[PDB]
């Protein structure tokens, strides 16, 4: 099965990409911070289940 | 006409033969999702 | 109040990055140590 995907992204200081990012999968709001930062995205798929 | 009546009359058989097949089609895609998701060693001659 | 530290470091990203080095040192041995262990599961994988 697929593992080991990675999604990079630019967004200037304070533009919402946390935000984004952290509604993909679901979370209101994570951490805004300093540097690199990471988070998940949690993929689910029923036909493979 | 007799080959033309035979084909069409065998082709009227399928007709009926074809909706039960379709439902074979798609238990048997049930059963083949769920025995991927029961994880079972599909054999080098299972037909895809 | 004051994000600007990082900027303001006195030996540059260097420091940081050191630091968020070790990262892939821990975890890189962590999976490695997993993956061959993991490997067992694949016992159940062949039927008898």
């Amino acid at each position: 099965l697929p593992s080991g995907k990675n999604i990079l992204v630019f967004g200037e200081d304070g533009s919402g990409k946390t935000t984004l990012m952290t509604k993909l999968q679901g979370a209101e709001h994570g951490k805004k911070g300093r540097g690199l930062e990471y988070l998940y995205l949690s993929v689910h798929d029923e036909d493979r289940d | 006409t007799s080959d033309a009546v035979t084909f069409i009359t065998y082709v009227q058989s399928l007709k009926r033969k074809i909706k039960q097949f379709e439902k074979q089609v798609e238990l048997y895609r049930n059963g083949q999702r769920l025995l991927e998701k029961q994880r079972f060693q599909f054999p080098p001659s299972w037909l895809y | 109040f004051y994000r600007n530290a990082l900027t303001r470091m006195p030996d540059g990203p260097v420091a940081l990055e050191e630091s968020y080095s070790a990262v892939m040192g821990i975890v890189s041995e962590v999976e490695q140590y997993v993956k061959v262990w993991l490997q067992y599961q694949c016992l159940w994988d062949m039927q008898a």
